[PDB]
Formats: C-alpha cells, sequence, structure tokens
C-alpha cells in the first residue's frame, strides 16, 4: 500500500499568514493514464472532512482561490496564501492512483498562534464522598497554557507514581487560543492513606524548572 | 451537492457485528461509488472499501479479511456497511463517502464488553491570582454521553470540561470552573451531571 | 461508477 507522509503534524499560524503543508508518497502517484490522483481534504472541528483540491491542483466546487495545490511524482504541497479562521482544522492528503486500498496521510493540524502562557495549576485531594467508597482519586488541572506541549508526573513522598494515571487534553480554546489538561491519579483509599505528600509536577516551555503544585494529606 | 445521512451511534460487544446505513440524496448523484472510511481516536483515516451502486461491484481493503460487507439497496438510495467479528480495534467513527467527494456526518461505533453503569460524581474542593479553581469528577460510567454544567450554566466563562477517556472499560470525565477568589466559599458552587443511560441526575455542591 | 475527477475512468468499477 502507498504510505502518505504529511509534514508538519501541527502548524501554528496567525490569521493572514501564508501556510504550507507537505505530503510525500512512497510511490509515484502518476497513473498509467498520465493523471496524478492526489487530493486534499479539510476537516474542521466537530465536522466531517470536505474536499478542497483534487488531482493535485484543481479546486473543488466552492473552494476559495487562496488555496492552491502543487507538486508531482511523490512530492506535493498545499499552500494557503492568506489564512482565515474558517481555514483552521486538520488537512489530509489522499491518493487513489494505486488501489486498493485508497490511502491518507495522518493529517496536519492548522492552529492559531498566540503569546506563550504558563499553565494555572490546581491540585485536589480525594473528596470525602469517594474515600467513603474505598477509592481515592487525586486530580490536577493545568489550565490555559500555550503552547500545547506539556508533561505531567505525579510524585508521592518523593517517588513517581505512573500506574493509575488518567490524562485528558482539550482542543485549542475558541476564545483565548489556549490549551488545558486534566490528570487524575486513582489509588485505593488504603494506598492514599499510606502517604502524606502529593505533587502534580509539570514541564512546559514557559519555565526552565518544573512547575509544581502539592498538598499534604 | 450530494447529501449523505448516516444512521446513529452503535454500541456492540466483542465478537458481534454492526450494520450502518447511508442515505444518499441531492443535488445530486452521478451514481459514483460509495466508499467507507473510518477514523480512530488518533484522527487517522482508513479506507475500508467501495461499492458501485449501478452494477453492484466492490473493491475491498484486503486488511479487513472479508470481515467487511458493502451492499446497496438501489430501490431506496441506501448504502450499507456490515462489519463482523468486532474487536475494540474497530471502535471508530465510520463515514460514507460518495465518489470520494462528499462525506456523511459519520457514525460512532463503540465495541465494548461493558454494561450500562452509573457514574459516581465527586466534588473537587481546593487546598490563583484574583481567582480560585474548583472541579467535578464524573467517574466510571458507560456508555457515553454525559452532560455537565456549573450553577446551571450560570458559570460558563472559564469552565473547562475535558473529553471523556476510557480507563478500561468505563468512562471518566472531569471539569474545572474558575471564579473570583472572594466569591467562594461565600457563594455556593454546584456541579450538575446527567447520564441518561443510567437515569442519573445529580447535583454536587463543592464544600470548603 | 468511476468518478473521473477522483480516479481513473477505467477504475475497478468499469
Amino acid at each position: 500500500d502507498v504510505v502518505m507522509t504529511q509534514t508538519p503534524l501541527s502548524l501554528p499560524v496567525s490569521l493572514g499568514d501564508q501556510a504550507s503543508i507537505s505530503c510525500r508518497s512512497s510511490q509515484s502517484l502518476v497513473h498509467r493514464n498520465g493523471n496524478t490522483y492526489l487530493h486534499w481534504y479539510l476537516q474542521k472541528p466537530g465536522q466531517s472532512p470536505k474536499l478542497l483540491i483534487h488531482k493535485v491542483s484543481n479546486r473543488f466546487s466552492g473552494v476559495p482561490d487562496r488555496f492552491s495545490g502543487s507538486g508531482s511524482g511523490t512530492d506535493f504541497t498545499l499552500k494557503i496564501s492568506r489564512v482565515e479562521a474558517e481555514d483552521l482544522g486538520v488537512y489530509f492528503c489522499s491518493q487513489s492512483t494505486h488501489v486498493p486500498p485508497l490511502t491518507f496521510g495522518a493529517g496536519t493540524k492548522l492552529e492559531l498562534k498566540r503569546a506563550d502562557a504558563a499553565p494555572t495549576v490546581s491540585i485536589f485531594p480525594p473528596s470525602s464522598e469517594q474515600l467513603t467508597s474505598g477509592g481515592a482519586s487525586v486530580v490536577c488541572f493545568l489550565n490555559n497554557f500555550y503552547p500545547k506541549d506539556i508533561n505531567v508526573k505525579w510524585k508521592i513522598d518523593g517517588s513517581e507514581r505512573q500506574n493509575g494515571v488518567l490524562n485528558s487534553w482539550t482542543d485549542q480554546d475558541s476564545k483565548d487560543s489556549t490549551y488545558s489538561m486534566s490528570s487524575t491519579l486513582t489509588l485505593t483509599k488504603d494506598e492514599y492513606e499510606r502517604h502524606n505528600s502529593y505533587t502534580c509536577e509539570a514541564t512546559h516551555k514557559t519555565s526552565t524548572s518544573p512547575i509544581v503544585k502539592s498538598f499534604n494529606r | 451537492e450530494v447529501q449523505l445521512l448516516q444512521s446513529g451511534p452503535e454500541l456492540e460487544k466483542p465478537g458481534a457485528s454492526v450494520m450502518i446505513s447511508c442515505k444518499a440524496s441531492g443535488s445530486s448523484f452521478t451514481g459514483y461509488n460509495m466508499n467507507w472510511v473510518r477514523q480512530n481516536i488518533g484522527k487517522s483515516l482508513e479506507w475500508i472499501g467501495a461499492i458501485d451502486p449501478y452494477y453492484g461491484g466492490t473493491s475491498y481493503n484486503q486488511k479487513f479479511k472479508g470481515r467487511a460487507t458493502l451492499t446497496v439497496d438501489k430501490s431506496s438510495s441506501t448504502a450499507y456497511m456490515h462489519l463482523k467479528s468486532l474487536t475494540s480495534e474497530d471502535s471508530a467513527v465510520y463515514y460514507c463517502v460518495s465518489g470520494m467527494e462528499y462525506w456523511g456526518q459519520g457514525t460512532s461505533v463503540t465495541v465494548s464488553s461493558a454494561k450500562t453503569t452509573a457514574p459516581s460524581v465527586y466534588p473537587l474542593a481546593p487546598v490563583t491570582g484574583s481567582s480560585v479553581t474548583l472541579g467535578c469528577l464524573v467517574k466510571g460510567y458507560f456508555p457515553e454521553p454525559v452532560t455537565l454544567t456549573w450553577n446551571s450554566g450560570s458559570l460558563s466563562s472559564g469552565v473547562h470540561t475535558f473529553p471523556a477517556v476510557l480507563q478500561s472499560d468505563l468512562y471518566t470525565l472531569s471539569s474545572s470552573v474558575t471564579v473570583t477568589s472572594s466569591t467562594w466559599p461565600s457563594q455556593s458552587i454546584t456541579c450538575n451531571v446527567a447520564h441518561p443511560a443510567s437515569s442519573t441526575k445529580v447535583d454536587k455542591k463543592i464544600e470548603p | 461508477r468511476c468518478n473521473p475527477n477522483m480516479e481513473p475512468p477505467r477504475c475497478w468499477a468499469a
């Protein structure tokens, strides 16, 4: 099967910027009949994909002029000349020269730039309600940060705990263009009660040092 | 303008099968092939197969090993995808795609052994510039979805409700709310959670 | 049928 490799995986832009996304195929997509079946789709958040460009450079019905496709053989590029908000989403290339199977790249996420921002970190002990039940989840929120790359570790009495951790990340915020993350560490009540110091520890571009929030049981 | 309407969310057990429909209208058709493509949690896209509405011929992705069966009901402008011997791997959003141009709205398929399960709802109390952060933990439910609000929508600014994640084999969700620090605990904050599948409706006030 | 705008006119469905 033809492997489609898109780069970069994420591309922050400001509105009005030019943006450029690449797609490389593992084989020539030039068909015997002389055509090249390389296509580009955009998937906006919460929606299904929509066709933008077919056969390398042809804009699909309704697609504006600021989108332009080019390339040949195994090297292709989608350019947006002046980015608009309606353009933000995930771009996928696909090929239908060599089939079956039709194949797709993994997608490039076009996102909005903003100034870097450190997360606001809050930590929460288990509620009484949960401890009654025999469980103990400790929760950490790391909120409204930028850029989106972030790491969290849980450290209890001076040792990291990686078992029982559940993470979730939001998509870029519509108003302020930030990201947020939630990390929950689930332990038994007996385990929770065997230790005193709980810390959520993050690394982010905005500090050279780890960012910590802690409580003592 | 091909409009493609897909059938609703499916939940199946491992080993079972699923059939999804796609109703074509417009617009309208040039009788192009109907393709089926799925998209997994990671947003990657995988082509399953295509059927020609006219003569009924098909082309399948070999990797499905004939677990997939595409049909058309010409008399009703309806295409179908049937997938058997389901495993958790097959959990995805499934799309029909007419001539690879127009995409349906997608059908969620969840493959799981889990039974319907009410969540436990826990308040998350603190201990901050001008502000304080509170939260709500909705743990161990099945199936999706749940809805969650704070002081019945009163607070919506500075709320973050995180995507559910499936810490095998139940869902857990959380939500934080950020308000002016002088206003809590002096004013009541409450998490409102509903999980219709289990007839769950709860309100949890967050206490100091 | 084959969609010549997206695939070869002599595609598998021809």
